[PDB]
RNA sequence: AUGGGGGCGAAAG
RNA sequence: AAGCUCCUUCGACGAGUCGAGUAGUUUGGGAAUGCUGCUCAAAAUGGGAGGUAAAUUUCUUCUAAAGCUAAAUACCGGCCA
RNA sequence: UUGACCUCGGAUCAGGUAGGAGGACCCGCUGAACUUAAGCAUAUCAAUAAGCGGAGGAAAAGAAACCAACAGGGAUUGCC
C-alpha cells in the first residue's frame, strides 16, 4: 500500500514501544501525571 | 532508583536462602576477586538488611 | 547535583532502568544512520566532563561502528575508527572528543564531540582558540585524542619506556649511530 | 541390537548428542531435566525457577 | 487509545516489507508457489432500472433437467437409487556444543544457572512486535565458541536418509574421474646456441625457433671444466 | 466487485467440503448393516471418499479425507469396502506427482500400524510397493508484443527457479517417506510380527537400493543377527531373510559396491550349507511376481538356490568347491 | 559482459 | 577588582574505565613490556606502582580513565646566504 | 478551531569551511622478502622497505596514578 516517510515511521513505532514495553517504576511514576484543575 | 543487575538479583536471591559461601562464589566468578567478591556481597546483605528494616 | 546522580546512574550500568533505556535507544540507533547527527547528548554528564558546552559551534555526531577483528587484531580501537569516520564526514569541524554510548552484540556506538574552529564565538572564547589554532587539523587522524594516546602508550614509567616520547622516534633515536669530530 | 541401532539412525532419541559414555560403553544421552536447562539458557527467559 | 490500529498498520507494513525483500529473489516466490497451505489456519469453522411510463422460442428437439442430471454415470452404477510434554530437539550449533560441555563433565547446572545469569536475561519479550523483536534477535546474538564435535554432530543430525545413496556416490566418483581425465587430455629437447656471427651479442631469443634454448660460449667452457673438477674432487 | 465475488464463492465451495467430509466422515462412521435394499450409506460414503481420493487430492481437508480412510484401513475384516480402499490408496500412491499427498498419507497409517500394534492385513505395507516417488496470424498491437515478449523472459526465468525447487523439494519429500516407511519396516522386524515379515522384507530388499550405503551395511548384519536369532517358523523365517540378503546384494548398485562397501554372504551361504538337512527332514516343507514374500519354503529354497548356485551376474566365476 | 589452481565432500560448501 | 593572615564553618576530584579470563601482535621485559579484539565486569579511611623473611602481608611514593602549552631536539624539501 | 515544544526536511537563502599539491624532517595504520645462524623449528633482516591516512616550521611529548629506598629527587625534550 502507501509508504510512510522514514521519521513519522520511527516516531509511531516509538509510540508502540513506549505502549508495549514493560517500564520500570522510576518511569512508570512519570507516565502518572497530574490533573487540569 | 537504578535498582539491581541480573547477577547481584542471583546473589540476592542465594544471600535470601542462606547459599552465602556460593554467593560468594558466585560473586568472584563474575567480578575477578576475592575483596571485590567480598565488597559486593557486603552491599548487597546491607541491602537486604535495609530493606527487612524497611518493611 | 544532576551531575553526579547521572554519573552514579551511568556507573551503574546493568542496572534496570540504563538496561532499559540502552535497549530502546539502541534499537532506535540501529533505525537510524550509520552516522549522523546529534542535538543533544545523550549521556550529557560525561560531554560535559569531556569537554562539551552548549555553544554555537559545539556538535555532537552519534556514529555506529561494527564490532570485532580482522585471527588478526587491528592496533587502532573501534573507538578510534568511530572518531576517523566522523572527521571525514565533518571535515570543517575539529573532533574534540568521543565517548561510548550503546554496544548491543554486532555494533559499539559512540557519541563524538566537534567544535567548529570557524566560528566566532568559538574563535573568540579562550579554552577552545587552541583547537582553532592550525596545529590541529584531524587529531583523530594523527592519533591526538584520547584513544590515540592510549594506544601509543603516551604514559610515564618503566612500564613505558619503548613508546613514550614516540615509538618510532625512539626507535630512531636508539638505532643512530653518533659519530663526532673527535673521536 | 542392530535394529535398535538402525532406529535410532533413523530417528535418534531426543538426548542423542553423539558423545561415548566413559563410565559404560553405551551412548551417553541427556535428560530431560538437562534438556529443560538447554532451552533455559538458550532462551534465556527464565535463568531460575520461581 | 491502545494503539491497536497503529499497531495492526504498522505490521501490515513491515509484513508488506518482509514479502518484497524475500519475493525479489524468486527462489522465495517459486517456494511460495510450490508450498501448501496448512489447515491449523483454517480450523475454527467446526474443527436502476428506470423505464418508460407507457410457445418457448429456444426448441430443443427430443423435468429434463432432472432426467438428465440424476440419469448419469455413477447414478446408473448405483444400484436402487486408533487416534485416541512437547519433545525437546537439538538443531542449533550453540545448542549441541553446550550439550555436548553438559555430557562431558565440563559444566554442571549449577554453572549453567549461574552463566544464565547474565545481560540478556530479563529481556521482555511477549508483548512486543514482530519488527521490534526481530531487529533485536537479529542484532543480539551472543557469540560464543563452538566445538568441531558439535558440528559434527549436528551433520549427522540434519544429515537426510536419501543423502548419500549408493548410485549418487558411484556416479560422483565418476564424475571426478572424468573430470581427471579431461584435466589430463588439456594437458596433452633443449638446444644449444653457440654465440657466433648472427647470434654474438644478442639481448635475447635467437632466431632459432624451439621452446628452449641454451647460449654457449668459451667462458662457459672453461666454468664447466672447473665444475667437472671440483666435482670430481668430491668423488 | 469480482474480487469479492470469487472471495465469497471460494468462503463458500470450502465451508461446503469442510462440511460434505463431516458428514461423510459421520455417515462413515454409522453402522453398516441395514435391510437389503442396495449398497449401505456407509459403503457409498466410502466410494464417495474414494472418489474424491482419486479426484481432488490437492485440495483442502486432505488429512480429514485421508484420516477416514484410515479409520477404514484399520479394522481387519476383507470386504469390499476395503479392497475399494486399498485401490482407491493405491491409484493415490501411483498417481500422486507432486508428493504432499502420499507424505500426509504415509504418516497417517504409520501412526496407525503404531497404534494398532502392527495387526494389519500387509495392503497398508503394499501400499509403500505401490509408491513411485520411491522408485493463423492473430493481429497483435504494438503494446501486445512487448508485454509478451517480457512475459516470455519472466517464464523462463521462472521455469528455472521453478524446476530447482521441484528436484530439491522432490528430494526432500522422497527422504521424508523413505523415513517413515523404513521406521515402520524396522520396528516391525523387531517386534517380529510372523504375519509381517514377507512384506516388509520385500520392501526392505527394494527400498535399501535408495538407502544409504552404511544404512544397507547395517541391513545386512540386521539380517544376519535375526538369522542368529531365529536360530536361536524357524525355517520360514531363516529362508526368508536369506532370500533378502541375496536379492539385495544382487542389486545392481549393490552389485557393483561389493568390494569397496565389504558385503560378503559367506554367513549366509555357511547357514544355508548347515541347514539344508534341516530344510530335508522338516514337515511343513509344501504346507503354502513377488521376490521375497512366497508362501512357501520350498520355492523360497529353490529361490535361495538359484541365487547361490546361478546368480544372475559372472555366471563362469562360481566356486566349484561350493558348486559340488 | 563473464570463467579461470588443487585436493575433501552427495551439493550446499 | 586582587594578594596574604585567622578559623566554635565547609572542602565537591574524570566507568563498559580499572580489573579477571582469553586470542593476536609487540618489547630487553608473564609482577603479562605495551596495545588491540572478545566474554564478565568494580571501589570509596578508595585506587595505582614499588619496598620488605622479619611476622603481616605493617612501610614508601603518586592520583589514571578530560584538556592546553614556548625552549633546548630533527630536517636529502621552500626563500636565501 | 488556534498556538507553542520536540524531531526530520527544502531553498541558486546570508556568511564560512574541506578536498588537491608537497611530504627532507614529523604523527599514526598496515606490513614483507633477500641475507645470517642453528639436526629441525623459533629467531635475524625488521616493529625495516613498499602501500594508506594526517600536520608544521618544527612535529611529537609534556607538567607524575613518575623516579626511587635516598640525608632524597621532582613536567617534557636532546647530548655524554
Amino acid at each position: 500500500m502507501v509508504k510512510w516517510p522514514e521519521y513519522i515511521r520511527l516516531q509511531r513505532q516509538k509510540k508502540i514501544l513506549r505502549m508495549r514495553l514493560k517500564v520500570p517504576p522510576a518511569i512508570a511514576q512519570f507516565q502518572y501525571t497530574l490533573d487540569k484543575n | 532508583v537504578a535498582g539491581l543487575a541480573p547477577y547481584e538479583r542471583r546473589v540476592i536471591e542465594l544471600l535470601r536462602n542462606g547459599k552465602d559461601k556460593r554467593a560468594r562464589k558466585f560473586s568472584k566468578k563474575k567480578l575477578g576477586t576475592f575483596g571485590r567478591a567480598k565488597r559486593k556481597c557486603e552491599e548487597l546483605q546491607r541491602i537486604i538488611a535495609e530493606s527487612r528494616r524497611a518493611h | 547535583g544532576a551531575l553526579k546522580y547521572l554519573e552514579e546512574l551511568s556507573k551503574k550500568k546493568q542496572s534496570d532502568v540504563v538496561r532499559f533505556l540502552l535497549r530502546v535507544r539502541c534499537w532506535e540507533y540501529r533505525q537510524l544512520n550509520v552516522i549522523h547527527r546529534a542535538s543533544r547528548p545523550s549521556r550529557p554528564d560525561k560531554a560535559r566532563r569531556l569537554g562539551y558546552k552548549a555553544k554555537q559551534g559545539y556538535v555532537i555526531y552519534r556514529v555506529r561502528v561494527r564490532r570485532g577483528g580482522r585471527q588478526l587484531k587491528y592496533q587502532r580501537s573501534l573507538r578510534a575508527t568511530a572518531e576517523e569516520r566522523v572527521g571525514r564526514r565533518c571535515s570543517n569541524l575539529r573532533v574534540l572528543n568521543s565517548y561510548w554510548v550503546n554496544q548491543d552484540s554486532t555494533y559499539k556506538y559512540y557519541e563524538v564531540i566537534l567544535v567548529d574552529p570557524n566560528h566566532k564565538a568559538i574563535r573568540r572564547d579562550p579554552r577552545i582558540n587552541w583547537i582553532c589554532n592550525p596545529v590541529h587539523k584531524h587529531r583523530e587522524c594523527r592519533g591526538l585524542t584520547s584513544t590515540g594516546k592510549k594506544s601509543r602508550g603516551l604514559n610515564k614509567g618503566h612500564r613505558f619506556n619503548k613508546t613514550r616520547a614516540g615509538r618510532r622516534k625512539t626507535w630512531k633515536r636508539h638505532n643512530t649511530l653518533s659519530l663526532w669530530r673527535y673521536r | 541390537d542392530a535394529l535398535q541401532n538402525l532406529l535410532d539412525s533413523i530417528e535418534v532419541p531426543e538426548g542423542w548428542t553423539g558423545l561415548t559414555d566413559p563410565n559404560t560403553g553405551k551412548p551417553l544421552n541427556l535428560s530431560r531435566d538437562e534438556l529443560e536447562l538447554i532451552r533455559k539458557v538458550q532462551q534465556g527467559l527464565i535463568p531460575d525457577d520461581v | 487509545e491502545d494503539g491497536d490500529q497503529l499497531e495492526r498498520e504498522l505490521d501490515a507494513m513491515y509484513e508488506h516489507y518482509k514479502e518484497r525483500k524475500a519475493s525479489q529473489d524468486a527462489k522465495y516466490r517459486a517456494k511460495r508457489a510450490r508450498q501448501e497451505v496448512d489447515d491449523e489456519e483454517w480450523e475454527g469453522l467446526s474443527a436502476r432500472l428506470e423505464e418508460d411510463s407507457s410457445k418457448p422460442l429456444i426448441k430443443d428437439l427430443s423435468s429434463k433437467r432432472a432426467r438428465g442430471f440424476f440419469s448419469q454415470d455413477v447414478f446408473q452404477k448405483i444400484p436402487g437409487l486408533w487416534e485416541e510434554r512437547p519433545n525437546i530437539d537439538i538443531i542449533t550449533a550453540e545448542a549441541m556444543t553446550l550439550a555436548h560441555q553438559l555430557a562431558t563433565g565440563e559444566k554442571t547446572k549449577a554453572d549453567l544457572i549461574d552463566e544464565g545469569y547474565n545481560k540478556y536475561a530479563f529481556k521482555q519479550k511477549e508483548g512486543l512486535p514482530d519488527w521490534f523483536l526481530e531487529d533485536e534477535a537479529k542484532h543480539d546474538k551472543p557469540i560464543k565458541p563452538i566445538t568441531k564435535e558439535a558440528a559434527q554432530a549436528i551433520k549427522e543430525k540434519l544429515r537426510a536418509l536419501n543423502a548419500r545413496p549408493i548410485k549418487k556416490v558411484a556416479e560422483a566418483r565418476a564424475r571426478r574421474k572424468l573430470r581427471q581425465a579431461k584435466k589430463l587430455e588439456k594437458l596433452k629437447q633443449v638446444k644449444v646456441v653457440k654465440a657466433t656471427g648472427a647470434n654474438r651479442g644478442i639481448k635475447g631469443r635467437p632466431k632459432g625457433v624451439k621452446g628452449r634454448y641454451k647460449m654457449v660460449d668459451g667462458r662457459m667452457k672453461k666454468e664447466m671444466r672447473a665444475l667437472k673438477r671440483l666435482a670430481k674432487k668430491k668423488r | 466487485k469480482e474480487v469479492k465475488r470469487l472471495r465469497t464463492y471460494e468462503q463458500a465451495l470450502v465451508a461446503g467440503y469442510h462440511g460434505y467430509l463431516k458428514t461423510l466422515a459421520t455417515y462413515a462412521a454409522s453402522s453398516i448393516p441395514e435391510d437389503r435394499k442396495g449398497e449401505p450409506i456407509s459403503s457409498i460414503a466410502f466410494t464417495c471418499a474414494c472418489e474424491l481420493v482419486n479426484a481432488v487430492p490437492h485440495f483442502n481437508f486432505r488429512g480429514d479425507l485421508l484420516r477416514i480412510l484410515v479409520k477404514k484401513l484399520s479394522t481387519r475384516k476383507i470386504d469390499r469396502d476395503f479392497v475399494k480402499c486399498r485401490e482407491a490408496l493405491e491409484k493415490l500412491f501411483q498417481d500422486d506427482e507432486e508428493g504432499n499427498a502420499s507424505q500426509e498419507a504415509v504418516s497417517l497409517l504409520s501412526k496407525m500400524m503404531k497404534a494398532r500394534e502392527y495387526r494389519v492385513d500387509e495392503s497398508v505395507l503394499n501400499l509403500f510397493l505401490h509408491l513411485r516417488l520411491l522408485s493463423k496470424w492473430e493481429f497483435r498491437t504494438k503494446k501486445q508484443r512487448k508485454l509478451l515478449k517480457a512475459e516470455k523472459e519472466a517464464q523462463k526465468v521462472m521455469e528455472q527457479a521453478d524446476a530447482t525447487v521441484s528436484h530439491e523439494e522432490r528430494e526432500r519429500i522422497q527422504s521424508e517417506i523413505l523415513k517413515m516407511v523404513f521406521a515402520t519396516y524396522f520396528r516391525i522386524l523387531k517386534a517380529r510380527v510372523p504375519h509381517l515379515m514377507g512384506a516388509v522384507l520385500e520392501g526392505l530388499a527394494k527400498y535399501a537400493h535408495l538407502i544409504n550405503q552404511d544404512f544397507f551395511g547395517d541391513l545386512l548384519e540386521a539380517l544376519k543377527d535375526l538369522i542368529r536369532d531365529t536360530d536361536r517358523d524357524t525355517s520360514r523365517e531363516s529362508l526368508l531373510c536369506t532370500v533378502t540378503a541375496f536379492a539385495l546384494l544382487e542389486g545392481q548398485d549393490a552389485h557393483n559396491a561389493r568390494s569397496d562397501l565389504h558385503l560378503d554372504l559367506s554367513f549366509f551361504i555357511t547357514n544355508l550349507y548347515r541347514s539344508l538337512l534341516s530344510l530335508s527332514l522338516n514337515p511343513d516343507l509344501e504346507l503354502g511376481n513377488n521376490k521375497i514374500n512366497l508362501q512357501t519354503t520350498t520355492v523360497l529354497l529353490l529361490r535361495c538356490l538359484t541365487s547361490v548356485l546361478l546368480p544372475p551376474w559372472n555366471i563362469r566365476s562360481v566356486p566349484p568347491i561350493r558348486l559340488a
